[PDB]
């Protein structure tokens, strides 16, 4: 399948992707925030997704805005169900402040592979 | 190491909810009626893998059962199996919200103690559960989130 | 595709997963701890785990813990012939401190697909 | 399939494996760094990859760096078609400083299976 | 719910670029010549989704003709576009950059814009593009990094 | 480029060590007995990436044949090589309790320094290696990781 998704405000971007073999598509805030240092926010994309089968979405982390400005991506677990507004939970590790304004790229999302097992509880496991 | 008894009456009770003969549900699960009857009138213990069988022939997600069983393991009954009809239909609004609203999805913990919460605050409003929707249920479970 | 698990101790919860279709099983774990501000704890689960063949286990973070509570999930690599206690790394980067008691969901296993491939030095790759 | 890579450099070490099994290849500085608590370094492993198909390149934490070091590894996200030095953005989260010596392992490189899907707009998604 | 008539523009004036025939774009993208023909003519508007197929066509990627786009919505017109033989000279130095020079790659934001700011450099230092090579372009970018 | 000389020794003593004879591995992870014999008596370099192939034939892992070259390349000759019957008991128990305990799955660095630090070990208390069992290793093991 395709990655389906769907604007949810005016303020959406698009997911765009540069290169036909980029790891992840990317992700734009549709608002301005300010994250303080050692601080958290969960920035909103107003964009709501359909993931393709045999996948989950990872809100991944840009390499960027890890090196440059201590920025990392918590959470980032989308479920294929999940069909609400898509948000990336930034981490701001830095000593100063980060500006996240509208239109900016703050994450990837990458359709990782998964299977979906069955669970079955053994007495022991052979090790 | 086998499972408690109690869970026979929680397969008990849920399939004369789910209006299912034990027939129908031997067809779901793949066990002869015999040992469904066993299992459900206490006479043999379910085994730990066989109720992820039940919850599929129940149509009743296996994580609710053992929630339910928790119940027995505590309270000695279950006021969520007693009330069950109130609590399925909470549930599903639990969890049309965590899938569907970025509030909940970023935000609950777990969904059947957040059912649980809201059949409260309902009985507290003195509310019925069949008199408030999807929309209205979002509403309130929003507020207890924060 | 099955996913066997065994119980180390009295103190462990079966692996849950709510949907047929997310993306991990739910972690819980098997002790209390606390964990102070800008500190870490490796939380133990007391079970075992053998992943389904062609995908490895990844400990990852819940989105509410992350967004709320400032928590995320440290190393987090399963690896297919790990057979001892799965432990959970968890990162408490908030100002409080943060409460693990017995049972709490605290991560998800998901099983991540990958390839394991053959090494092969050259002398440059063509760009 | 295959894994290729070159050395960039005199300094670099070649990734390695311990199992058969094992989720990804270790990963070694090549050079030393000393990382400030609550601070962070691009360690240099003075290599290039090229990924097999259907595939990117994580570069994820080693369990031991871990839980006894407080080391994390920040983005981590290896295109395809990245051919530039793999470096490994590492964050110190401890209280003290930690040490970076050449031949260290840093880091561990999966090949995480995905798709590579076309992107397609609609009006809205029928919700769940 | 459909695009912009400028597009067409922009779809024509990259197909006179890319030196393709309308007839030769047809068999790439697989739209009839007619199509193409009100499209670029600005007779009907390009759908949300066909822009990625054009972008395939004429090998230039989707997310840079919205970047053009995003050009004409503000201005009025699209310089890049304007002058976009020395915009693809550039980008191809960036994009080159990005996928192999660590420096780039583990601090690049945005490749379109940096390519802008690029351009905007050498015009301020009256440098033409045919006077630089990768290697000149690579130190200055490094250094519109820092 | 090809590989050092010695590591037509490497392999040659762990053929020995493993009781397998050229055309042995020959037949199991090389190209002709006599190409073995000529890699092992050094007129021959083995290419940089035949160590792979000969470590699946030997099963060694090659992770630990480069270990033993980088004795090689700094003592001159390799001790592990020489005495590699204590390394090849005590890694199996380094592995083993690697794979299967937790303490040490979230504490090792390396596994191959690892073993020697305990093959060190050992030789400081005067104990053999075929006297203790893989419980025994163990408590050691956690404590050179504290
Ligand atoms: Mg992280």
């Amino acid at each position: 399948m395709q990655l389906r998704f769907a604007r949810l405000s005016e303020h959406a971007t698009a997911p765009t992707r540069g290169s036909a073999r980029a790891a992840g598509y990317d992700l734009y805030s549709a608002y301005d925030y300010t994250i303080p240092p050692m601080e958290k926010a969960v920035v909103k994309t107003d964009i709501q997704i359909a993931l393709p089968s045999g996948c989950y979405g990872r809100v991944a982390p840009r390499s960027g805005l890890a090196a440059k400005h201590f920025i990392d991506v918590g959470a980032g677990v989308i479920d294929e169900d999940y069909r609400g507004n898509v948000g990336v939970v930034l981490f701001n590790f830095g000593k100063e402040k980060f500006e996240v304004k509208k239109g900016d790229r703050i994450a990837q999302l990458i359709c990782e592979r998964i299977f979906y097992p069955e669970i079955e509880e053994v007495q022991a496991l052979d090790d | 190491a086998e499972l408690p008894t109690h869970y026979g009456t929680i397969i008990k009770t849920l399939r004369k909810y789910m209006k299912l003969t034990q027939s129908k549900l031997s067809e779901r699960t793949g066990f002869s009626q015999n040992t469904i009857s066993n299992h459900e009138n206490g006479n043999r213990n379910i085994g730990v893998n066989e109720i992820e069988i039940y919850g599929k022939g129940l149509g009743i997600p296996s994580y609710i059962l053992h929630r339910i069983s928790d119940e027995f393991k505590e309270k000695g009954y279950s006021p969520t199996l007693n009330d069950f009809g109130k609590f399925d239909k909470m549930y599903s609004y639990v969890n049309k919200a965590y899938y569907n609203d970025g509030d909940i999805y970023y935000s609950s913990y777990d969904l059947y103690d957040e059912t649980i919460k809201l059949l409260e605050l309902l009985k507290e409003s003195k509310i019925n559960v069949n008199d408030i929707d999807y929309d209205y249920v979002l509403k309130l479970y929003k507020q207890i989130l924060s």
